[PDB]
């Protein structure tokens, strides 16, 4: 009933995340995953693990990249739901993944103009707006069915918000603004239950806002967080992929374009899901004056990511 | 014997049972000082003397259905319709057989309070003790029935008229005590509890276990009381077990 | 490897939630089942079911009730959780329910003193205090492991405001103050997304307060609402189960003892349940000028109903 | 979108069948209760659980049993699955139960033709062919879409062998035959594990063949088997919701219309559900000696119940 | 609360095991990982999902390895479950493999002689006797608790017969024998429903024998199924989990020690879990002629893989 890609599936990120959308993905989905090298071997990888109603599919494109790939056009045939996982492990790095970004979003979105896009690259901010002006230039946007992956922070604010206060967990913890360092905002006044003081949580903030440096150090310099990222793009994917079959109307922190509502035209607002993507924009809602503060840090920062982005956008 | 009867007549029964058919007035007496356990045992001893004894039937009936122990009153209802709801068709049809047995009505009284179904108790006791206005554990039964069916209105129309009948009954005291705390009406009602021990102490004071053990509830029940009216004093004073500050 | 018996199990109530038990409860654990009338049919009723893992126990019960059972004194040797539901299906509704509540709870808690007690029985706000002072008569009482269920408000409340802010979808509305008509306070402004309105939030708040007297209405008089309760009880049955376990530390609402804390002693606030009992006691936390007076007139009334219970 | 109307929901079964069903329905499904005394009373109740994506509808009946009720032809629109479990609490009970099966499924069917009907009231072998001939008369009959449950025959089959068997647990036992008292057929050959003994075999069987009387032996004969009733049926229901919507093609043994194969019409063996009720009718499989004749004995007795089912229902 | 420790967790199937064990392991657990190199860019990168109830522990390696190193004696200590996931990315391959294997079961079996220890490893017919031969030179071992994890070939036989005969979907598939190409036998024979014609029967048999070396050639000789391998290995170490805890006594088919039964001393048949280990062993079953066999010529292979397995431990 749905089809799922994958782009960039033979990756660190994009392996796993492929493992656990087949392991979650509904009876009767097909997953189809491509890459520019390695996808032939991470297909007939899955294809062996039992998972009755779901066929994986792939397709692999020629190892000297080329625009608008003949392999890529015919697998991008009857997609619901595309995930943009290609890129390549700061500008030198904003560059080519911005291009990366572009010619994917071209060649998927000529044959499947009505589909999600979850881009999962690693400048969000930059790279949101690049998709949303490549489908502006083909001639289709849907401004509810582009959508940015933001829920790594979400995780890492609600692991270190649970680690702080354990008598007690809390599922889920509200976080805006955007992705990078300075960009992501917790709220925190907006959990249910006794806080953990103030000055302590600064440093709570702080690390949430650091964190992703951490496992950098730590793997000193050879690599960042695989496994993380690919779990919070499975559980995002999968969120998107049983709403948009009526099986959920979930409430979700997604980077996401804003037709109104707050001043920044790419703001990661609440949102609610549906059969046609966003169903609902809620507002942010009532914040602190440290956290009204951070937010007005952020959107500063914002607002120069997006004009760089579509600035390379051209 | 004699000095029992001589003494039961003045509305104290303390130092009568301490004195203490003699099985039979020991047991009804004693059920008339909360003193269930003892009651029920001295029944149980006039029961294996003589079974067909319709008061001891009745008594333990009565001590029975205080005591929640729905089968074992069932069954003393039951020998006391055979000496002279399959019981409840008994009771029915002895009814119909003699509508004027104030005996009878008073068996439905009882039947009807350990059944939750207290508008019927209610009637059957207004209609026996109607028939005999004299008997002051008709109206005990009825002001008893009247309390524990919520809404104790008529402070008591007998049962504290059973008072000017019998003045002596403990057991006046204790529902009046239960009725006040009802109505948040604490002082009175721990006046009433007092008033209960000390009828219950006597001027022998006796000091038995069991004695101690049935005093027990009425000194728990005063304590509770004391504690809804932050009496703190006299909570620390009732575990010497002293009526003399109470007083 | 807890035992979980539910007391009343061939009442209306009883036997859904015993049915929803044998299905949630996990592998290793042991069914107990007791009713005066009526236990045996349910016992080789739910022993058809396949359920790997799960045994069924039962006691047979008696003549005419007599206190001190000597099966409840049997059946309730090494059981870890108690369900207390039972009682006759407005005001002579008290006094029959806390005689065999009282009566149950004696029998129970001498045998097993270190257990935990659900009280799921009606007046909730009379019943449990008596559950309390019947407890504290034998000479043992843990605060910590005595709970009385109020699940049935926080799932009405959250079916009610879902149903006015559709497809924003909350997953549970903090309920504190009672369990009855006046007593219940739904705090909707602790919640996330925007509230409806005013003016009609008041209306689903009456809604919520008054809902129980719809089912009774509906029915004709003729019951009560046994499935919801049913629900109600086995969600906190199996959170419980799982606390004790060391599977979970659920944050709950549940009408239990706030040691110190709120001057009323038996209000009904968030609590952090664990392999002990109770963990931590939660405050309510910041609630409106509205919910403020709500709570403030509430308050007297679960105050006149612990007195009320307490005295008998 | 499924839409389940339950008829009779009012009942001791149909109560919690009903509470278990709105536990596990899917997000955005409907529930249409139905009973002629109390259908409002229970929907004003499983309303009030929260359950977010679920509606709930009733349509109540006349106290009077009227044939054709008004209000079960407007509840019964846009229905998908149909649970008929509708009977009172041997030749006394059929006569009652059968009228009031053809009155409901002649009722249901003829504003949703192409829905699917399970049938829960009792006397099996026999109430599974008067509404086969209920829907041939008004015109529309799918073979692949009236089912009977007989799935609490094997819930009892595994947990006696699962018993008998401890720690070693197997999933399932198939059952084939009939229902009633001597047509139910355990087949623990075809079953993974050392079987335990034969001389203790046959006790099992024996005790799976006369379950159903040994509850109401343990209830005083103040009723029957209300609570495992419930859970087979909202299992089986569940199993052709989910086949039906594509989110599974599940194997399960059902009391079902035999084309072909067997020579006995209205057998119960397993079968493969899909997009369009049942789609694979599989055979028995080897069976052993013992089996065969017990099989035997119950298709010659299973014919005898199609047979004064439909001499009911052409009357 | 059970300890569940991955050796040589920074491995290709060490990160996807750690992750499907850290996403699926029960409340109150905590997770264990060490590897000669890159343990601690792992163990920082699960540790900022969110995942309520479960701490992960970590011990880094050291300089090029040397026997019984004192990270894996200090970090060993207090573990219930030992997963072996160590090996280099065919006789040398044998070689060392068996050389790393003998010192990793020596290390951590002298502070934690009650735990179990799955072996994970390749040459499992030669790796599973070496460890039993190790832990007997300590002087604890106990065969009802030294499993050989053999689940992917009973996962390629599910997903092939159910490919061959849908929409008829069968839980699992019995395979017997060992974990090479030409021992495992799968017993189609006693499986639910009516199996396909034969001389089709037979290559869907040789199938599942080389389906191994299909994945290394779609990977064109760079590496080999990794992702499939670490799903095989999360289940089996779930189910030994959740066995010892009490919560489960459930039927797998593992590579384990034939105290009697079969003449082999280290057969693979179905087994049941429990508290201590290994609980029940059942007997084969009834097979066909053809599976006879095939069985008969897959005990003469297994008999000179254990010989060669022990002949390299002394």
């Amino acid at each position: 009933m749905v089809n799922v890609a994958v782009i960039g599936a033979a990756g660190g990120i994009g392996q796993s995340l492929s493992l656990l959308l087949l392991r979650e993905l509904p009876f009767g989905s097909t997953l189809s995953l491509y890459d520019v090298v390695g996808a032939p071997g991470v297909a007939a990888d899955l294809s062996h693990i039992d998972r009755a109603g779901i066929t994986v599919k792939h397709a692999a494109g020629k190892l000297p990249p080329v625009p608008r790939d003949p392999a890529l056009t015919e697998l991008a045939e009857g997609v619901d739901v595309f995930v943009i996982v290609a890129g390549v492990p700061r500008d030198d790095l904003f560059n080519v993944n911005a291009g990366i970004v572009m010619d994917l979003v071209l060649t998927c979105a000529s044959v499947s103009p009505n589909a999600c896009f979850c881009i999962v690259t690693n400048p969000v901010n930059s790279t949101t707006p690049i998709a949303a002006q490549t489908l502006r230039k083909i001639g289709v946007y849907n401004k509810n069915k582009l959508l940015g992956v933001s829920l790594l922070d979400g995780l890492r604010a609600t692991r270190f918000i649970n680690n702080a206060r354990h008598p007690l967990v809390v599922p889920y913890v509200p976080v805006v603004g955007g992705h990078s360092d300075v960009t992501i905002v917790p709220l925190y006044s907006q959990i249910p239950g006794p806080l953990p003081d103030e000055s302590t949580l600064k440093e709570i903030r702080k690390r949430v806002q650091v964190a992703g440096t951490e496992v950098v150090k730590a793997k000193a310099g050879r690599g960042s967080a695989t496994l993380s990222m690919a779990e919070a793009g499975a559980r995002f994917t999968m969120h998107v992929v049983k709403a948009l079959m009526g099986l959920d109307t979930p409430m979700v922190y997604a980077y996401v374009d804003t037709d109104g509502e707050h001043e920044c035209p790419f703001l990661a607002m609440p949102v609610v899901l549906g059969k046609n993507g966003i169903e609902r924009r809620l507002p942010i809602g009532p914040i602190t004056t440290v956290e009204k503060e951070m937010l007005e840090e952020a959107v500063g920062v914002v607002k120069k990511n997006i004009a760089k982005g579509e600035t390379f956008a051209r | 014997m004699e000095e029992g009867i001589a003494m039961l007549q003045l509305a104290n029964m303390a130092e009568a049972a301490l004195a203490f058919e003699a099985w039979r007035r020991l047991g009804t007496t004693q059920a008339e000082n909360e003193k269930d356990c003892l009651a029920i045992i001295a029944l149980n001893h006039a029961r294996m003397l003589d079974p067909k004894d319709i008061a001891v039937h009745a008594a333990l009936a009565v001590s029975h259905t205080n005591e929640h122990n729905v089968g074992a009153a069932l069954q003393s209802l039951r020998s006391w319709l055979l000496s002279q709801r399959d019981c409840c068709t008994l009771l029915y049809a002895a009814v119909e057989m003699n509508p004027n047995d104030p005996q009878l009505h008073a068996s439905l009284g009882v039947l009807h309070n350990l059944s939750h179904r207290f508008d019927e108790a209610a009637k059957n006791f207004r209609r026996a003790v109607e028939l005999r206005p004299d008997d002051a554990h008709m109206w005990n039964k009825l002001g008893a029935t009247l309390a524990n069916g919520n809404r104790p209105q008529e402070a008591l129309e007998a049962y504290n008229r059973a008072l000017d009948i019998n003045p002596g009954y403990v057991r006046v005291m204790y529902n009046m005590a239960v009725s006040y705390s009802n109505m948040a009406q604490y002082p009175l009602a721990a006046k009433h509890i007092t008033r209960a021990i000390a009828l219950q102490a006597g001027g022998t004071n006796p000091q038995g276990e069991g004695s101690r053990i049935a005093t027990r509830g009425l000194w728990d029940l005063l304590r509770m009381t004391l504690n809804l009216m932050d009496r703190s004093d006299l909570v620390e004073a009732s575990w010497q077990q002293d009526l003399t500050p109470f007083l």
